[PDB]
RNA sequence: GAAGAGUUUGAUCAUGGCUCAGAUUGAACGCUGGCGGCAGGCCUAACACAUGCAAGUCGAGCGGAUGAAGGGAGCUUGCUCCUGGAUUCAGCGGCAGACGGGUGAGUAAUGCCUAGGAAUCUGCCUGGUAGUGGGGGAUAACGUCCGGAAACGGGCGCUAAUACCGCAUACGUCCUGAGGGAGAAAGUGGGGGAUCUUCGGACCUCACGCUAUCAGAUGAGCCUAGGUCGGAUUAGCUAGUUGGUGGGGUAAAGGCCUACCAAGGCGACGAUCCGUAACUGGUCUGAGAGGAUGAUCAGUCACACUGGAACUGAGACACGGUCCAGACUCCUACGGGAGGCAGCAGUGGGGAAUAUUGGACAAUGGGCGAAAGCCUGAUCCAGCCAUGCCGCGUGUCUUUAAGUUGGGAGGAAGGGCAGUAAGUUAAUACCUUGCUGUUUUGACGUUACCAACAGAAUAAGCACCGGCUAACUUCGUGCCAGCAGCCGCGGUAAUACGAAGGGUGCAAGCGUUAAUCGGAAUUACUGGGCGUAAAGCGCGCGUAGGUGGUUCAGCAAGUUGGAUGUGAAAUCCCCGGGCUCAACCUGGGAACUGCAUCCAAAACUACUGAGCU
């Protein structure tokens, strides 16, 4: 998890990186329009190692993960049998720290992530309240029966069909309890990252 | 310090060596004679002085102060030079 | 002194045992004779119980080894 | 049960000691070198001459530094 | 399944070293700290050790100490003569103390590891085979005396046995192996109707014991081959050494011990001496080859202040045994005595540096026991320490952790008992035992874990920002003060040094000191060099050795395939199962490139033979 204040996070990039506050926009009041830094006013040799180190420093803010968690992350992609690159994504899809909002319970994965904490997210009728868990294809997704009267659960699901949809889940809104029907591939992902040039910055 | 477990086999120990030196020397000094036997070359003393020690040699080999393969050995060295007086 | 035997593997508060043929002139847990199939007290779904294979169990009784007070009790479970 | 080495000195009884060579390959090098074993056998009745070639068996030690007996002079 | 940069020069190229990215540990140190689970925690002084504890167990093996109760006699409920037997437990005796535990000092080779080999014992255990009869002498406790403040000694005198010694007896077992000779044991408790009587005993009957052997399991001992650290600025070493026999001896082969006979033995494939070190499964970096390496874990070895030595015992040359010697230390009432933490705590002392004078035998073991159980600093498990390895938390109006309360499994296998059935029984009379169903009871950690409650109240820090790391204004300071791994930076607008002001690395940790491998083709077998960079002796004769023209045939040592035993388990590698997830835990296999044996092969090599030029 990273803390503090989040508009700042939103300009090194150019993505919208899905990481805002409301339900309206992002990047519309938090002046995004430069590079910042300590002096950031001119730009310059915008090129390789420190692109792809620009490429997976992104990646880390997005997703909640430390590199005490995500270089553990690639080490599973050596693990796989093949196409290491899509195959980092995998398990950043099977974790449950993105998979709530990939269906909408929170607002971001910043009130996804706490919330699975606060005793939310049950997987399968058990108890689990790490965002690290890995969901396997074709277990329910439910929430606990106390927090169902949180109205800021419900101040998620206006996005649905505003965010667009996932085309990967099929979930009863009046539950509130969803499925995880199948693992991606890179077709269900968006566009701004380069997946085996996350790889590169291994060796150097 | 030690233990009146292990004292009590102090006492247990030597008074039992004390026991054990005598009647293993019962068993050698007979094995002697029917050496000075031979060494005097007399059979007609001879035959009658291991004829003493046979009950002598496994007896003890019996009650565990020896061994009974000890008493095996010495009972085919001392005939196999017996015979050798001929 | 050859003996049948409950030996603690597994971890704290966590028992697992392999019921190992000993010589109880060794330690619980190291030079075992033989180790015939495991036990788990802490047992939940999918994990089987007792590995106990009696093709290599009646060996030691046949040749004379014996269970200690507990392992009477677990072949008493078949 | 059957080494074979051709003999190297004879000058004492009952006793006769043969170089059981061999080659066989370095580790690390690859180069089969050889490696010359020098046992020591029991003659029951002394009748091998320096530059004989015999066989032996293993059985019970017959002195220090020699375990080994004759079975036969294959060659000479 | 393998990533390179920077740096010699005015520039280049080549040879060649330096410094750097990484991953690591048994970790320190400088900083700052919320929690859980599994882990790990003298790497130095095998330094010295106060204190408590680390192996006592048994009365159903035996003599002997003390008197629960109860029923009675007197005095009259105070008391003992008794009657009795509940109980304990210092002295004998069995077994254990040879295990668990710890440490790595010695050891360069028979220690370890891999393969094989026979000339041996093994208490308790398990299958049988044969047997428990009859005696005898002591001895402690106990009695007192002497010496001593005590500790303890040592004078006689009592008594026992599952303590000892003969005699009887011999299915094996040993000798001679003709014939023959030889030598064993112990009884105790739960019972029992007929005859002997004091159906206390005897006999009957199971239970624990006891013995003489065999086969096995389980340990433990020899012997051979292989390899196992650095040096030739260590080349000769060796006399009981190498064989031979006679004997002697070990549980067992063997110059192991011995006398005498002979002159052998070891070694340039590295002997001997010298320095160093437990070894291995493995571990760490690696594309692998390898290199480094032996902390937890498991096998073997080795040691117990230091050295020598046996004793008892199935098993020791015995860590909480004895003896002797040495060093040290301690109590003395000066007579005489005692001690050995590399056992768990703990203390100095050394050091960069490492923990609690904890809880209980509830689980697993053991050690005795007929059983009950009794002990165990082994263990199960707890404090202490970010020491790793995982997860987790510090908020985007939820309450997780934490804390309050209420709840709540799993670790328990069984023991007591009082029926119930069974099969040994001569008599399922009766004991003794295994079965069944019920009742009674026993958890060190006392909880994990579930569900309520108050409210963001209790949570972030570190290092850098001149380059090749795309984190990259100024202010103070002026070849000062300083920083830094390589270049370098500082000599007056400082992106290189000290703050502030911002970012960035990844996070309860971040960094730099140290060590290991790496990139390093920078010791190049894979996989390098030598005219001038470092490097051809100045060249010969030639010993071991390395390699060897040519053909048929043979051998099957190297080579090649399959077969079988292994290569322990662990670790690792995949598929899993579980902790709510990950570590961790295991199940299954894979792996273990190895070793000998076995058969099959004959192109090539050695060897063997006849040749060919």
């Amino acid at each position: 998890r990273y803390i503090g204040p989040k508009c700042k996070l939103s300009r090194r990039e150019g993505t919208d990186l899905f990481l805002k506050s409301g339900a309206r926009a992002l990047d519309s009041k938090c002046k995004a329009e430069n590079v910042p830094g300590q002096h950031g006013q001119r730009r310059g040799r915008l090129s390789d190692y420190g692109l792809q180190l620009r490429e997976k420093q992104k990646v880390r803010r997005i997703y909640g993960v430390l590199e005490r968690q995500f270089r553990g992350y690639y080490q599973e992609a050596s693990r796989r049998k093949g196409s290491t690159g899509e195959n980092l994504l995998q398990l950043l899809e099977c974790r449950l720290d993105n998979v709530v909002y990939r269906m909408g319970f929170g607002s971001t994965r910043s009130e996804s992530r706490q919330l699975v904490s606060h005793k939310a997210i049950t997987v399968n009728g058990q108890t689990v309240n790490i965002p690290s868990y890995q969901v396997k294809a074709g277990d329910v997704v439910a929430v606990r029966e106390k927090s169902k009267n949180q109205l800021r659960i419900a101040q998620a699901l206006e996005l649905c069909g505003q965010r667009g949809r996932v085309e990967w889940v099929e979930v009863d809104l009046d539950k509130k309890a969803g499925t995880f029907k199948s693992a991606p591939a890179r077709s269900d992902l968006s566009a701004d990252i380069n997946e085996n040039l996350i790889v590169e910055l291994y060796s150097k | 310090a030690n233990t009146p477990s292990a004292k009590k086999r102090a006492k247990q120990a030597e008074k039992r060596r004390s026991h054990n030196a005598s009647l293993r020397s019962m068993v050698r000094t007979y094995i002697k004679n029917v050496v000075k036997a031979i060494d005097a070359k007399d059979l007609e003393k001879a035959q009658a002085a291991f004829t003493a020690a046979v009950p002598v040699i496994d007896r003890m080999a019996d009650k565990g102060i020896i061994h009974k393969n000890k008493a095996a050995r010495h009972k085919s060295r001392l005939s196999g030079h017996i015979k050798a007086l001929s | 002194m050859v003996t049948i035997r409950l030996a603690r593997g597994g971890s704290k508060k966590r028992p697992f045992y392999h019921l190992t043929v000993t010589n109880s002139r060794n330690a619980r847990d190291g030079r075992f004779v033989e180790r015939i199939g495991f036990f788990n007290p802490v047992a939940t779904g999918g994990e089987v119980r007792l590995s106990v294979d009696q093709e290599r169990a009646t060996y030691w009784l046949g040749q004379g080894a014996q269970p200690s007070e507990r392992v009477a009790q677990l072949l008493k479970d078949a | 049960r059957t080494l074979t080495g051709r003999v190297v000195s004879d000058k004492m009884d009952k006793t006769v000691t043969v170089l059981i060579e061999r080659r066989v390959k370095h580790p690390i090098y690859g180069k089969y070198v050889k490696r010359s074993t020098k046992l020591h056998a029991h003659d029951e009745s002394n009748q091998c001459r320096i530059g004989d070639l015999v066989t032996i068996r293993e059985t019970r030690p017959l002195a220090k530094t020699k375990a080994w007996t004759l079975v036969d002079i294959v060659e000479r």
